[PDB]
């Protein structure tokens, strides 16, 4: 029938997509089938989200291949994210910390807990991606406008919305999962990360909660599930918290068994911790009545009672209450006790894994037995060392009030996660506090060893102080590259959007209040030196296209220099290339030498864009305003472009640019010597001290230079040739 | 004392009598005044629809319990049903998420309640009815102000005070999302919100129920209270219970639960998890490789070994050959098929295992050599408790951990009698 | 009757409110009656946008009076409103432009044409308040962990939503204002502005403006809502007369004497010769210039258009580009030049000018007419006019294609706008494009001479290049202050956000892809040295506050040195103020926000002892020098005693430097910088006597002053 060969069609199409190299080494539950039989009758089409997939997957594999990586942050506007694309950065993180920062009209801002309804990281993403397709439309628009010539010069910025989205843990279950992956792709997101914490519970800061693998698993299935229904090839990333992760939320899959600490004669951690809670109360500190939530029986309460008092427990927490009443919230003297409490029942407890456990009665060779243990389920391990050595073992006592069961967190544990997840994830993603080569490498290696093509991802915290690793300068520039060696393909600065944010607003905010309009004055100044698109806010916005709109709409019937400019050193090069010459058109670039400083870098560039000469300089101001030129860098490239008065002429250009009264050099070289003695006798100076290899100081001669500056340039003629 | 400590003091004392009022007769706090006030802040914020509609709702609900009386009500689902039912002198409104699930929204596809809208989904709805009454009100006595004193008389005013009870679900997570989901309501005007005891990733409505402990609901629900009390609205908090349906929990930490978990007495079974992914690697390996579901796990070759022996013993392995023949001779989904093989499977397991609770199970011991004496003391204990007493005088085989479903959830006995012990452990909250 | 008295008390307690003094000089259009008829029986408060109102508006009022101002700029984040306020503004601005600029998840962005949904501004709005409230609570919960001894120390920031956001032109007409008005106050917003631009082609760059009427209700309308909600909100009414050249009406008289007419009526209309030009472009082969299909003109009008279009060249211009446009094979540049043309030639053939300036022209007393003709409508002025014996002239030759009338737009129609208003709003706007102390002063002159407590708002466009106005950077510095003198209370940089935004973002993006993870070191430095909030991100977004509330919830159940410290120069200067028998504080801080110049200053108890002004710069192999142009011990008696020498050495450790050099030195330099050579810190000294002095670092004395044992050190202060 008509109706059994359409579905046949899409069934096999659909197959032929599971099937494809995009898909290799992945695992689904689920069946072509199972997914066509979602998608009804009535076509829809998520274009943006499908092909944007596809393009960033290419891309990300390419880097992978060439040991390569993305460096991004989290931009926290959609202004933040069109500047990035302008400057070059290739792809996008948008993270759930900045989300929770920013708030919505309903939500009030607060810290990451995933408190947000699922719509909220979607909602921000598509702010995202209609600024990014906007971008490409008012670009569009001006290229169309413009000649080949025009177009050939004018740069094309790539505004294509490379975006991995936050998708928290999902937000629940399997629909929530389908729900949230839903609305990112229908807003064009085509990237999206799922992290194996507890929802409850989620957090970026101690006590972490896993959930089980194959919860995790079924995440990432539920992910792929939606996706495909969508026809979209997203990119799934799987983040592991089990780094710092503490505790897990169940001990039902065997992944996890291996990593369970179990304590004997000792009561449960959790009664213990009761009764010492009660203990407080009974003393009088009324605040912990926390034990009301329980209903722990008196058996129990007795038994923990006991060891109580035994370790010498309610003795601290006596020592405790006296203290609180002798001086107001007891919310440090309380975690004093706690600690110390918990020191004492780990220690008396005897906390370790099952294997740490068997291999202690061994005293099957030792390091065998481990390699068994690691593997190996709690059933099959019991199994084994009863057959060789069973010790006392549980880990119920272990068991937190809320009933959380401990597990040795760290990089193993993470790997053991990570490996799991990769059969059913595009990226692997082991979160980090600290940044650490070696952290990577241990985990980069590991997971490389059984799945060598599996691409990873890195996160770098804007809050782990970069100064306190004693990396040098050079190490913290290479620290990117590094990690794109070891297939660390994508990595980002999660929240960086947010922090340069404020420390924007704290400066203007301060500058306005300091120095009124100048605040604005300089800001403008500063957007004019490195020619920001913010120069012209209206054509940013896309101005252009929206007036030739209105005039589609009504078929055409509705209604001094503030800085000296680079063209005129560019002309003086020109007589200058002239007479010796030349068959080379020199161009003048003036930037900060790097973002942000002020330390400026004037450049000459050939048609090639060879730097034929430079000068690296600052320009400072004394008390009463007057203005030095400080030199601490100037090369003249081509040994045949030498002293011919080229830095003579750039000189003139920087004095009678920035007003300068003296040029300062800061451990000139031998050819800075010669060079500003020379200029001395040109006239450009009046005085030249010199301290061989340590400061030139040079006078500007303002009479001789407001000459040269004539604009009938017989003397500045006079100078080039002679 | 300084003015920035006596403003403190005399809300905290404010507050202290808020708590100490007889709104709170017999409801307890696991916080003091001092941690609301905190979270306050010193710029005036006032929610007073919310705040005047939950004391009259409340004295109200008040009145009706003692005079043994009730208000009979239902969903409205739209904004004209709640200001009708007010007209024709239905006193209160209720709100659910089922019809809000089948409602859906501009960015939300509509289909059945697993509460996996976002949680503003409900508060959102509300505010749709809050505004309709806060209208009608305004409609109403702007006529009535151009009415003369005898047409005032003859002429019946509607009471449209917004005495609603919200659905928040199962809090959509832990409690910093209760707060936020009470925090909505209450923004929008809504005095009541309901809170049930079911994990709020298998949200359902009934068959396969998750409940939570009971130490979990309480966070909930004293969550809640954290944020009405800092509001200052005193909101009504209803507990809501599914453990009469429910046969599944997904801990068994909690001592109020723990004597109504299900355990197996027959302890030479293998688990019913090995059974299962086992039953499924045959389907498999016969060459159905639509059913791969056992790669979601990692299970050991001795785990497989056992379940496959067992699997053989009750002819389940048989029911999989003849399901995988007639798969052949028709090779369509196999959904139809596998389900009626799991259903035989299940019935087989749960028969051979002997799932009862360990007080069933202790019952059975005394009952071979107090009998009626040991079940109230089973009823109300531990299970540490009731192994102590057991052992004390009669400690059969029991494991409730070979009864654990794939995903890791324990088995319990789900009834009137288990609804009753998460009530009253709720009832003070 | 208990309903009659219910009423009476609210109209009362409304009417009390009416006539309190907030509303002096305020005329509504409605009694306390119509109000209390909208308010229902179910109470509602919008607290926050009542008292935020109350406060904003006595602050206002106290500034106005003190002929001082708020200067302000719209913040693009929460964090940024934030942050304002720490910074010490007192108040907000939210615009259009901004908004519009951001989008939303349904809307593009885009310029600013009011096209997004009424809602935008408000929601953006809603968003800064949450933050503002948020900050709030966040900083009370820490305080009150605090000692009251720390919380004298400590500073408390003002976190209450004094913003002034923007209504654009009310969305429509009053229900729309008042749709508006009521979303804003809702979110707790107190102040709102409204222009005079008709809303279907509101614009930033050919402006239409309303009739005076209109824009009356929209305020009108404003002022209504807010009472019914019991807020005493700020009704800000801008006019954008100063640039605007058409109006979309001629019925107000207020308007009409600034209406522009032909006085040369043989020509035919201005619509009509548009149009036949179109049609011409048409009809020799451009069918993309189709406009005139819009219209329905009779054959007359096309022929007599047709007639002048000839005469004065036009159809000439026509034949010529469309040859032009031909020979090419878009006639977008090629039409824009011939209209421009067309409209310059019509303009002067029609001779546009003003009855008043028309009936100027006739009388050739002159300057008595002037003023009769600038207060007087329309008709007024024609049986004056005749009675004196009346011009040729009519302004529906002038009307655009539209329908639009053209008016001399500039400060006096402002002026006039401006005027009709006052009684309706708390503030006046006039809209600039140039920052003008002149322009701002004719505006303020002309509205206090009838006004003289009219408060006065002020823009600042943050694309107005104010490098072109030929003004002093200290005329720059004052410019706020002088508006603020002539009665302009509230002066905002309306996007100021958005343009810091997109720089901060360029700057980090370039920065990182220059430097990697150094650019990050590098703002965290920058973090470090100001102690900014952002340097512990997870408090600065509340979670102290936040544990305890999980704690509360739970029952409390749940489960290496970068820079030399400041308080390393703090203990020396113990030692020192112990020898010489004196509590110094040692603050390291930007000398303006942002620069490289720090600025370390010693401070007292009762707070500026002695400063260091001086920049680190690095030569190209990465040695620093510490370049100083300033210093001060400010006490006479605290001179001579090497307090200087101290901040020195720290300084010289603190920035490892090589060398210190000297910029334009005074005479107490040269003894100072010669003595400290003496003593050993400097190995050799050069100095250019008033030019600069060249100071080598002794790093052997260097090291053995540092000795932690202080041995050294005790006897460089002692002597
Ligand atoms: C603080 C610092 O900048 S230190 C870093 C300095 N950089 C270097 O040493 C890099 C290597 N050197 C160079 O690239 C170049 O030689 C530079 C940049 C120093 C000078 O560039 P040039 O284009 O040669 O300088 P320019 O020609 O303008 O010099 C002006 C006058 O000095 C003279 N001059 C320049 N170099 C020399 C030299 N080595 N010997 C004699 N005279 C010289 C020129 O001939 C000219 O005078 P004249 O035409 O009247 O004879
Ligand atoms: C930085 C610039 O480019 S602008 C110039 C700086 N500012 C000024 O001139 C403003 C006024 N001057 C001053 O405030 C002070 O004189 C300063 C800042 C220059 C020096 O402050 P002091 O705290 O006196 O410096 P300090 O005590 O460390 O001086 C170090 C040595 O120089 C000597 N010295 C400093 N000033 C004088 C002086 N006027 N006469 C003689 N000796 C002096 C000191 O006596 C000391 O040596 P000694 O104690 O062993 O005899
Ligand atoms: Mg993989
Ligand atoms: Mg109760
Ligand atoms: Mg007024």
């Amino acid at each position: 029938t008509p109706f059994e060969q359409d579905f046949e069609k899409d069934v096999a199409a659909t197959q032929r997509y599971f099937d494809s190299s995009r898909f290799a080494g992945i695992i689904r539950l689920y069946t072509a089938r199972q997914v066509v039989e979602q998608r009804g009758t009535i076509p829809v089409d998520h274009i943006v989200a499908r092909e944007a997939a596809g393009a960033f997957y290419e891309r990300l594999r390419e880097l992978f291949a060439a040991r390569k990586s993305i460096t991004t942050f989290g931009p926290y506007s959609p202004g933040q994210a069109v500047s990035m694309k302008r400057m070059g950065i290739e792809a996008i993180y948008l993270g759930g910390w900045a989300t929770s920062a920013k708030g919505s009209s309903t939500e009030d801002p607060g810290p990451d807990l995933a408190s947000y309804p699922l719509s909220q990281v979607p909602d921000d993403a598509a702010v995202l991606v209609r600024a990014l397709l906007t971008a490409d439309r008012n670009q569009h628009y001006l290229r169309l406008q413009m000649s080949e010539r025009q177009r050939a010069a004018t740069p094309a910025y790539d505004f294509r919305p490379f975006i991995i989205a936050d998708a928290d843990t999902g937000h629940g279950g399997d629909p929530h999962v389908r729900n949230l992956i839903r609305r990112f792709v229908e807003v064009g997101v085509p990237g999206y990360h799922i992290e194996d914490q507890r929802p409850g519970t989620k957090k970026c800061g101690g006590g972490k909660v896993l959930v089980p693998s194959d919860e995790q698993i079924k995440r990432l299935n539920a992910a792929r599930f939606q996706l495909d229904i969508m026809r979209v090839p997203g990119i799934i990333v799987a983040r592991t918290d089990a780094e710092a992760a503490n505790l897990i939320d169940s001990r039902a899959d065997e992944r996890d068994q291996p990593f369970l600490l179990g304590a004997l004669d000792v009561p449960s951690y959790k009664s213990c911790f009761l009764a010492m809670v009660r203990r407080f109360y009974e003393l009088g500190v009324k605040e912990l009545n926390g034990h009301l939530l329980y209903a722990l029986g008196d058996s129990e309460y007795a038994a923990a009672g006991g060891w109580l008092e035994r370790q010498g427990i309610f003795g601290l927490v006596s020592d405790a209450v006296n203290a609180w009443r002798e001086d107001q919230s007891i919310d440090g003297i309380f975690d004093q006790v706690e600690s110390r409490f918990v020191a004492a029942w780990e220690d008396d407890a005897g906390l370790m894994t099952y294997g740490e456990a068997v291999a202690d009665v061994l005293e099957m060779a030792p390091e065998e037995w481990r390699a068994f243990a690691a593997r190996a389920s709690l059933h099959a391990a019991r199994a084994k060392a009863k057959e060789l050595a069973d010790p006392p073992w549980d880990c119920e006592l272990a068991k937190t009030p809320e009933g959380y069961y401990q597990i040795r967190g760290g990089i193993p544990y993470a790997i053991a996660k990570s490996l799991a997840a990769a059969p059913f994830a595009d990226i692997l993603w082991m979160e980090t506090k600290t940044a650490d080569l070696a952290d990577a490498r241990q985990f980069a290696e590991a997971i490389h060893a059984e799945f060598p093509d599996q691409m990873l991802a890195y996160n770098l915290s804007p809050s782990f102080n970069w100064d306190t690793t004693g990396m040098t300068d050079e190490e913290m520039r290479r620290f990117p590259e590094e990690l794109g060696k070891m297939g660390f393909v994508f990595n980002f600065i999660t929240y960086g959007g947010h922090q340069i944010d404020g420390v924007a607003a704290e400066e203007f905010a301060t500058a306005l209040r300091q120095d009124g309009m100048l605040a604005l004055a300089r800001l403008q100044r500063k957007m004019r030196l490195v020619e920001s698109p913010y120069r012209t806010p209206q054509t940013l916005v896309g101005g252009p296209r929206s007036d030739a709109a209105l005039a589609a709409s009504s078929g055409r019937t509705a209604t001094v220099q503030t800085e000296v400019p680079r063209k005129l050193l560019e002309e003086w090069l020109a007589m200058w290339s002239g007479h010796y010459q030349l068959k080379d058109k020199l161009r003048v670039q003036l930037r900060p030498q790097r973002a942000g400083s002020e330390v400026l870098e004037l450049g000459i560039h050939g048609e090639s864009d060879d730097k034929l000469a430079n000068v690296i300089f600052q320009p400072i101001q004394d008390r009463r305003g007057r203005t030095i030129l400080l030199v601490r860098d100037q090369n003249t490239f081509g040994a045949e472009l030498r002293q011919k008065r080229l830095m003579t002429l750039i000189h003139l250009w920087l004095v009678h640019r920035f007003k300068a009264q003296a040029v300062h050099y800061v451990t000139p070289t031998d050819d800075n010597l010669y060079q500003t003695s020379k200029m001395k006798s040109h006239g450009i100076f009046t005085e030249v001290n010199q301290e061989v290899g340590e400061i030139i100081v040079a006078e500007v001669n303002h009479p001789r230079i407001a000459e040269l500056l004539t604009p009938d340039r017989v003397a500045l003629r006079k100078l080039i040739t002679k | 004392h300084t003015p920035f400590e006596q403003d403190f003091e005399k809300d905290v004392a404010a507050t202290q009598r808020y708590f100490d009022s007889s709104r709170f007769a017999g409801i307890i706090r696991l916080y003091t005044a001092r941690q609301v006030v905190e979270q306050r802040g010193t710029i005036p914020v006032d929610h007073i629809v919310a705040r005047e509609a939950a004391g009259a709702f409340y004295e109200r609900l008040r009145e009706l319990f003692a005079a043994r009386k009730s208000i009979t009500t239902f969903g409205p689902y739209s904004p004209g049903q709640a200001v009708s039912m007010k007209r024709m002198g239905i006193e209160a409104i209720y709100l659910g998420g089922w019809a809000t699930s089948a409602k859906g929204s501009s960015t939300e596809d509509p289909g059945p309640d697993l509460a996996s809208y976002p949680l503003s989904q409900v508060p959102d709805d509300a505010a749709v009815l809050v505004r309709a009454l806060l209208t009608a009100d305004r409609n109403q006595h702007y006529l009535r102000l151009q009415m003369s004193e005898r047409q005032r008389a003859a002429t019946p005013a509607y009471d449209f005070r917004p005495f609603i009870i919200a659905d928040a679900d199962t809090g959509h997570g832990g409690d910093p999302h209760v707060r936020n989901l009470i925090r909505r309501f209450v923004e929008v005007g809504v005095p009541g919100y309901h809170i049930e005891d079911q994990r709020p990733g298998t949200k359902k409505c009934g068959g396969g129920k998750v409940l939570v402990p009971s130490d979990e609901q309480i966070k909930r629900l004293n969550a809640a209270r954290f944020q009405l009390d800092i509001m200052r609205v005193p909101g009504i908090i209803v507990a809501r219970t599914d453990a009469e349906a429910a046969n599944l929990i997904d801990s068994r930490a909690d001592e109020r639960d723990q004597p109504f978990l299900l355990g197996a007495t027959k302890l030479d079974v293998p688990s019913y998890k090995s059974c299962f992914l086992a039953m499924v690697r045959r389907f498999y390996e016969l060459g159905v490789k639509e059913l791969n579901g056992h790669l979601l796990y990692a299970l050991g070759d001795s785990e497989y070994a056992a379940a496959g022996g067992w699997l053989e013993r009750q002819g389940i392995f048989g029911l999989v050959s003849d399901a995988v023949n007639a798969w052949r001779e028709d090779q369509q989904s196999i959904d139809g098929i596998f389900d009626q093989v799991e259903s035989r499977f299940v019935a087989a397991w749960e028969d051979d295992a002997g799932l009862m609770t360990y007080g069933e199970a202790v019952a059975d011991v005394l009952e071979f050599g107090a009998p009626e004496e040991w079940r109230a003391f089973a009823a109300r204990a531990s299970l540490h408790a009731a192994r102590a007493k057991a052992k004390e005088l009669a400690d059969p085989p029991w494991d409730c951990e070979l009864a654990k479903t794939p995903e890791g959830y324990y088995q319990i006995r789900g009834g009137i009698p288990y609804a009753i012990a998460k009530s009253l452990a709720a009832a003070p909250f």
